[PDB]
RNA sequence: GCAGCCGCGGUAAUACGGAGGGCGCGAGCGUUACCCGGAUUCACUGGGCGUAAAGGGCGUGUAGGCGGCCUGGGGCGUCCCAUG
RNA sequence: GGGGAGCAAACCGGAUUAGAUACCCGGGUAGUCCACGCCCUAAACGAUGCGCGCUAGGUCUCUGGGUCUCCUGGGGGCCGAAGCUAACGCGUUAAGCGCGCCGCCUGGGGAGUACGGCCGCAAGGCUGAAACUCAAAGGAAUUGACGGGGGCCCGCACAAGCGGUGGA
């Protein structure tokens, strides 16, 4: 029970003697606007069917974004193939200043203020993935402190 | 019922594979190599068999089902009989999907439950004698492949596999579904993929025979009798 | 030939960790051992110990990792996710105090060489001094 | 100039009620009450999904149209609001709300925002004892916003203050009904204004 | 005839032309020209070179660039304070 | 300047072919060979600059040393961890992780052209544009189609027959 978004829809061709033969691809985001978002890419031979598919997939591929007051805990830059996303967190009332794709993903995550640039290939699908991977990677003076102290944590805390 | 370092030697549990096939990751479980073959540190095997059996036990004590897996010709009849005495097992072929595509596989279960239904029935003597045989054949194959899977009414709480590098399909599936993997692992294997390991000969009857029984022994110990 | 031995140190640690080595040795140096001393405090490594390889001074760096993970790849989170040399020979990088940077919104380290010691960004900004910007970590 | 032209219609393009009109915007006549679809030949036909631009655009327009105001005056305030220490999303509305044309309407002297601009421009308004007739004049806190001693007798002036019999005025304001004066106390915090706007979308529309 | 670009128009044109209707701004709105942006497309920040454009045909070696471990002096670079 | 067996640009003659003016055949000069002096280009290719450190292993091979089951150096190959890559692939012979230094690239055609300069006996080489024009030029991979590509299979498809059409 999340909101869904359409990143993008495309049509694609095979070949058989006597014609092209088509298939559809849907890129779908799914969020609960409070720190959980999932991305799904589904292909079927019919467009709405593909989206259904896509939506199913999205919910299985879910990522808990640690939102820190409308924004993300530190800056971060992530490459995926040719494509590369940068996420710089921002102050209140800044807005999601991000491209076409990352926005949709960020918005449904529950993010409200954040800085962004795409870089390298701009391909939707990889930018989609680079963003989801970027968010999959964020940590906290908390998340981090446990990793480093860790090996005797709870002596100082 | 525990196990002696001695009994393990007699099994020939420590006899690894040749040096040719070999996973360097596995080195942490090796004493040395004599005449080409790595010899598994039993002093280790034993201390892992403990951590591992301790898991198997509480899991059983809490009602968990353990799926046993062995495709290898050596294992088969050992996996089978050992499982039965009370879990499910796979010993013919690991059908890709059995875990991650569990639904459409177990679909095939209701098919044979329903063909079993049809052969105890009058309604069978109806169909033309050609579909009749061709339906007994459908049933027959299903029993072959599924006679142990058909006990799983939901995904296992853990799977116990004999030879992870042979089975790393089964293994991959388990890890993707966050089901704990337990394996009898030789030197050819990535031990990192095995949540609960037992390093020792994955090859000889006398080896598997020992391990699997003591496992199962432990299971019905901690199932009340 | 060898030209940056601090690069070499960092990179030794980087490559080590990616293979989950428990530890790696690095040819010793008053300086390097200072940088290690820092990395120790901040919890990126369990610590270093001074050892001797063939009667050659070395520094055994003992690496630290995340906990095992479930899912189909269980190789622990890194603790030193990213280590990187900033001032290099053939382009040195000096920073005034009001130009010492922040690494990962405070979550990371910048190691600085100053006339008052080898300091972390925070340590240095507290003593009110700057210097050579060696590396960044997180 | 400012926008004159048919209004219950933007009421309809924005698909929500803007209260651009006045006494009937409240009655069973706003055509939102009768034809909630947008104007034109095609407003009957099912919509296409909006582009991000579309939604960013329209949310801007909805907000702007509510307040009267040219885009050049509008953008110039959003600009000023970004140069402010504050949360510009909010700072903006506070700035908007600071307009005399608006202060007057919120005060309840004018039936509507449009009617308010005239009341200002035709000189019917006192600010701190003096006359003001720029609808754009910015009211600061501590300002007293009165009706001219002259224009005290208008039908609508009196007819509107008699609706104040049973309304109560915004929390950042104080009305002196009998004395025909109102005072501007502080800037409205975001929570006071209850517009149907997602201010953040406006901000986003401008960072393109 | 349109056309910034991809393209549109060969008898059903949401792309030409007119009309109705709509959108955007409003004493202004468009066009052309020029600068910066977008263009991490000269990449200091911030790019590359097996096959996409890109390793000199190979060596020798000049200027230059760069350079191991410990201790101490100098304090040029570098860093801090005060002041102009 | 010497040398010339065999071969063989051009050239001579035979064939082929719609025409050969090439591919096939018979000849044959330069040249191919030696010395000396020039030329200085190449798919001069690993299409991968040099040096150094770091990052699983397996196997084949050339070549050193040892307490030579095996251990330990230096080469040459194949397969592969981690990683890298647009992919193909690379993967301790890196195209991985890093530092130093050099050379080079910046859309296709125009064009390795023009102009200028340098070298050269010459042929020519090195260095190297723009106007203009296009909206692509490109790399790898996917499905298909096709091949005077390969593999296996089938149809009265050929073959083996019997009887006809084409003539009246
Ligand atoms: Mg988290
Ligand atoms: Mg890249
Ligand atoms: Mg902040
Ligand atoms: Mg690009
Ligand atoms: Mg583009
Ligand atoms: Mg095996
Ligand atoms: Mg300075
Ligand atoms: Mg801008
Ligand atoms: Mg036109
Ligand atoms: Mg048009
Ligand atoms: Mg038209
Ligand atoms: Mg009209
Ligand atoms: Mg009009
Ligand atoms: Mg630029
Ligand atoms: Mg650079
Ligand atoms: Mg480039
Ligand atoms: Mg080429
Ligand atoms: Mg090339
Ligand atoms: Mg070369
Ligand atoms: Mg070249
Ligand atoms: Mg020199
Ligand atoms: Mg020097
Ligand atoms: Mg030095
Ligand atoms: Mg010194
Ligand atoms: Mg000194
Ligand atoms: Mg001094
Ligand atoms: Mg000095
Ligand atoms: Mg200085
Ligand atoms: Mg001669
Ligand atoms: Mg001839
Ligand atoms: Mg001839
Ligand atoms: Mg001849
Ligand atoms: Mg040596
Ligand atoms: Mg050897
Ligand atoms: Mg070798
Ligand atoms: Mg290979
Ligand atoms: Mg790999
Ligand atoms: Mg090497
Ligand atoms: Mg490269
Ligand atoms: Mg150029
Ligand atoms: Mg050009
Ligand atoms: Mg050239
Ligand atoms: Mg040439
Ligand atoms: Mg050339
Ligand atoms: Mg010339
Ligand atoms: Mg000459
Ligand atoms: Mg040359
Ligand atoms: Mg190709
Ligand atoms: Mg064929
Ligand atoms: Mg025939
Ligand atoms: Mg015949
Ligand atoms: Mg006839
Ligand atoms: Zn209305």
């Amino acid at each position: 029970d999340f909101e869904e978004k359409m990143i993008l829809i495309r049509r694609t061709a095979r070949m058989q003697a006597g014609g092209r033969r088509f298939r559809f691809g849907a890129l779908v985001v799914v969020g609960d606007r409070q720190g959980r978002v999932g991305l799904g890419f589904g292909k079927a031979p019919e467009v709405p069917l593909a989206v259904q598919k896509a939506g199913y997939y999205a919910r299985r591929n879910m990522v808990e974004v640690p939102l820190q007051n409308g924004t993300i805990p530190h800056e971060i830059e992530v490459e995926f193939g040719a494509s590369k996303i940068v996420l710089k967190p921002a102050a209140p009332g800044t807005g999601v200043i991000a491209g076409a794709v990352p926005r949709a993903i960020l918005e449904l995550a529950g993010v409200t203020d954040i800085l962004t640039k795409e870089l390298g290939s701009r391909n939707p699908i990889n930018i989609a993935y680079a963003t989801m991977e970027a968010l999959r990677q964020l940590r906290t003076k908390a998340d981090v402190e446990r990793l480093r102290k860790g090996e005797a944590h709870a002596q100082a805390q | 019922v525990e196990i002696t370092v001695k009994e393990l030697l007699e099994a020939g549990v420590h006899f690894g594979h040749e040096r040719k096939r070999w996973n360097p990751k596995f080195a942490r479980y090796i004493y040395a190599e004599r005449n080409g073959i790595h010899i598994i540190d039993l002093q280790k095997t034993m201390e892992e068999l403990e951590r591992t059996f301790r898991f198997i036990e509480d899991l059983a004590m809490r009602g968990g089902t353990i799926l046993f897996v062995g495709t290898k010709k050596q294992a088969q009849d050992i996996v089978r009989m050992e499982a039965e005495r009370g879990m499910p097992y796979v010993n013919q072929r690991w059908l890709g999907g059995m875990l991650t595509n569990f639904k459409t596989i177990s679909q095939r279960v209701h098919r044979l439950e329903e063909l079993e239904a049809l052969f105890a029935s009058p309604e069978i003597e109806e169909r033309p004698k050609k579909e009749q045989v061709r339906l007994k054949h459908e049933l027959e194959r299903l029993q072959k492949y599924l006679s142990g899977f058909r006990l799983l009414k939901r995904l296992p709480d853990a799977i116990f596999v004999v030879d992870p590098t042979k089975e790393a399909i089964a293994v991959r599936e388990a890890r993707k579904l966050f089901i704990p993997v337990i394996a009898l692992a030789d030197t050819d294997s990535d031990p990192d993929l095995v949540d609960y390991i037992i390093p020792g000969n994955d090859d000889a009857i006398r080896s598997i025979q020992l391990i699997l029984s003591r496992a199962v022994d432990l299971i019905i110990q901690a199932r009340g009798g | 030939m060898l030209t940056d031995p601090i690069a070499d140190m960092l990179t030794r640690i980087r490559n080590a960790t990616r293979v989950y080595k428990e530890s790696t040795d690095v040819p010793a140096s008053r300086f390097k051992e200072e940088i290690l001393r820092i990395l120790a405090r901040e919890g990126f490594i369990k610590g270093y110990e001074r050892v001797d390889v063939d009667g050659k001074p070395y520094l055994r760096v003992y690496l630290k990792y995340g906990p095992r993970r479930q899912g189909p790849d269980p190789r622990p989170e890194q603790v030193i996710h990213h280590i990187r040399r900033i001032s290099k020979p053939g382009r040195r990088v000096y920073v005034g105090v009001k130009e010492i940077p922040r690494v990962r919104r405070g979550l990371g380290i910048a190691i600085l060489s100053t006339s008052k010691g080898v300091l972390t960004d925070r340590e240095a900004r507290k003593l009110g001094v700057g210097g050579e910007l060696i590396c960044e970590v997180w | 100039g400012r926008y004159i032209g048919p209004v219950c219609r933007l009421c309809r393009r924005e698909g929500v009620k803007l209260y651009l009109k006045g006494e009937r915007c409240y009655s069973p006549k706003c055509a939102m009450e009768r034809r909630p679809y947008p104007p034109g030949q095609h407003g009957q036909k099912r919509a296409r999904r909006p582009s991000d631009y579309a939604v960013r655009l329209r949310e801007k327009q909805k907000l702007r149209r509510i307040y009267g105001i040219s885009e050049r005056q509008f953008r110039n305030l959003f600009e000023e609001a970004s140069k402010k220490k504050g949360v510009t999303g909010s700072v903006f509305l506070g700035l908007l709300e600071s307009r005399l044309d608006n202060v007057v309407y919120r005060l309840g002297f004018a039936v509507s925002r449009r009617q308010a601009r005239q009341l200002v421009r035709h000189g019917h308004i006192t600010v701190n004892g003096r006359r003001v007739d720029l609808p754009s004049y910015r009211v600061r806190p501590g300002d007293e916003i009165a009706v001219a001693e002259k224009s005290r007798n208008l039908e609508l002036i009196r007819q509107n203050l008699e609706a104040m019999k049973g309304r109560k005025v915004g929390p950042w304001l104080s009305l002196d009904v009998e004395g025909m004066k109102g005072k501007f106390l502080r800037l409205p915090d975001r929570e006071d204004l209850a517009l149907p706007v997602n201010e953040q979308l406006v901000i986003e529309f401008y960072s393109r």
